RNA sequence: UGGUUCUAUUUUCUAGGACUGAUUAAUAGGGACGGUCGGGGGCAUCAGUAUUCAAUUGUCAGAGGUGAAAUUCUUGGAUUUAUUGAAGACUAACUACUGCGAAAGCAUUUGCCAAGGACGUUUUCAUUAAUCAAGAACGCCGACUAGGGAUCGGGUGGUGUUUUUUUAAUGACCCACUCGGCACCUUACGAGACUGGGGGGAGUAUGGUCGCAAGGCUGAAACUUAAAGGAAU
């Protein structure tokens, strides 16, 4: 699976940070997959400072929980189960819910 | 730098910038006597020694009448016969300002020193 | 340079809620020192848990004098000891990996700082002369 | 730790003797601690897609490159396309009048190794300090007042929204204050006294000195001399 280049070029904006992670996970079959992840630091509503950067320890902690919960979503899936899991974009919702604490 | 020199530097350039109060820290007996003789001649107003337990602070109030403080950094001895010569060589004019000396009878200006007839080492000037 | 130090109060009394004894503090001090803590650690533990503000105020004198009068003197002052062990930790790092030019530079700085207060302590003769840093 | 002897009920309690004696705690300096902070360093690890090369297909006549061309490769299949491998680098956008480092400099992940700074501190030492010739490592000004907006790191307080719950602790934003930084925009006030060098800028003249430079068809001069060429026609 792969994005088009225009999608992530349409996502990258300055005055934020992109946290990107990747893990090499073997599924419940013996397929081994290198699976990536990108995420961009939002600014809250009522935020008046123009930056909304992460403090790089928040980046390490966010990237840690990204790696842990998506290597939990693999190993607990086959290829067909993982494909049906990442069609309706719901591992992204798992990452968002698990990371809004940070 | 010294401890009398930076106090007199603060009390100089604060008055040049036109403030009505200086806070100078730290504070010694020689600083108290120097401000004592210059308020005896009317260059500063009141001043107050806030005692913290470290070394002391002074808040001087000063109106307009000073235009230069200083210290003479080698504390050379002067004589009663050469008080007039040293005032002539370092003061602005003939009767303009006072040279302040550390004497046997304490910190005094030059004209009080030669009034009660005692010499000493030079400390600094005010005019 | 930054201004971040501790601000000693103007009072020199016990704070009038300090109901403990002026001797049980000394017994706790010598107990912690004999179980093996540096005097700064004695002071911070005594301040945090058994709430003596500072022991020069609440006891008679400062706690290195308390330890030296109760027999628990240091071999070498705490400043020199901590700088010595930091210098030898950097020296073992340098023998381990030898392309750390920045850590060589910090070793030159730490060794200069060793020599400065070792010279001070030697002219005071806290520690004996003919002391070298090995 | 050792030893001597004094009081009343088989064992209770006792008295004495030999192996320290000045201040603070600098909006000076150092050291410890705490939660941290950073693209500071070293080692190891991980990834990324380009590029180059190679293998395998598919297809066929061109591909580079230039202002045009050319050297070069190419029916023994170049360029293009797809799959895969190998190599050496490099760390795109995020990336900033931001950060860190003594400077040169430093940008992928994770871990280890030591380090460092700012902050917090009712911790500790107590003048241990500042500047630089020599030497060593790496390689509009100042002694000067106030501010203002924005930003980076820490801290305190407030009390709303994102957060959330009996697994650990831990956020993000808003506001005020405060400390310390990289800058920016202003203000007020001060004597602030890899070594070797002729003398301003723009020009002008030259009966001086040192140079370089003209003539005149070539051949062709001792020879009025060929062929051929030039010029004008």
């Amino acid at each position: 699976m792969d994005f088009t280049t225009d999608k992530l070029r349409s996502m990258v904006r300055k005055w934020q940070t992109l946290i990107e992670a990747n893990v090499t996970v073997k599924t419940s079959d013996d397929y081994v997959l290198r699976i990536f992840a990108i995420a961009f630091t939002r600014k809250q509503a009522n935020q008046v400072k123009r930056h909304s950067y992460a403090q790089s320890s928040h980046i390490r902690a966010i990237r840690k929980v990204i790696s842990e919960i998506l290597t939990k979503e693999v190993q607990g899936s086959t290829l067909a189960q993982l494909t049906s899991k990442l069609i309706p974009e719901v591992i992204n919702k798992e990452i968002e819910n698990a990371t809004k604490d940070i | 730098s010294s401890v009398l020199a930076d106090a007199l530097n603060a009390i100089n350039n604060a008055e040049k910038t036109g403030k009505r109060q200086v806070l100078l820290r730290p504070s010694s007996k020689v600083i108290i006597k120097f401000l004592q003789v210059m308020q005896k001649h009317g260059y500063i107003g009141e001043f107050e020694y806030i005692d913290d337990h470290r070394s002391g602070k002074i808040v001087v109030q000063l109106n307009g009448r000073l235009n230069k403080c200083g210290v003479i950094s080698p504390r050379f001895n002067v004589k009663i016969g050469d008080i007039e010569k040293w005032t002539a060589n370092l003061l602005p004019a003939r009767q303009f300002g006072y040279v302040i000396l550390t004497t046997s009878a304490g910190i005094m200006d030059h004209e009080e020193a030669r009034r009660k007839h005692v010499s000493g080492k030079i400390l600094g000037f005010v005019y | 340079k930054g201004i971040s130090s501790s601000a000693i109060p103007y009072s020199r009394n016990a704070p009038a809620w300090f109901k403990l004894s002026s001797e049980s503090v000394i017994e706790q001090i010598v107990k912690y020192a004999r179980k093996g803590l540096t005097p700064s650690q004695i002071g911070v533990l005594l301040r945090d848990a058994h709430g003596v503000t500072q022991a020069r105020v609440i006891t008679g004198n400062k706690i290195m004098r308390i330890l030296k009068s109760n027999g628990l003197a240091p071999e070498i002052p705490e400043d020199l000891y901590y700088l010595i062990k930091k210098a030898v930790s950097v020296r073992k790092h340098l023998e381990r990996n030898r392309k750390d030019k920045d850590a060589k530079f910090r070793l030159i700085l730490i060794e200069s700082r060793i020599h400065r207060l070792a010279r001070y302590y030697r002219t005071v003769a806290v520690l004996p002369p003919n002391w070298k840093y090995e």
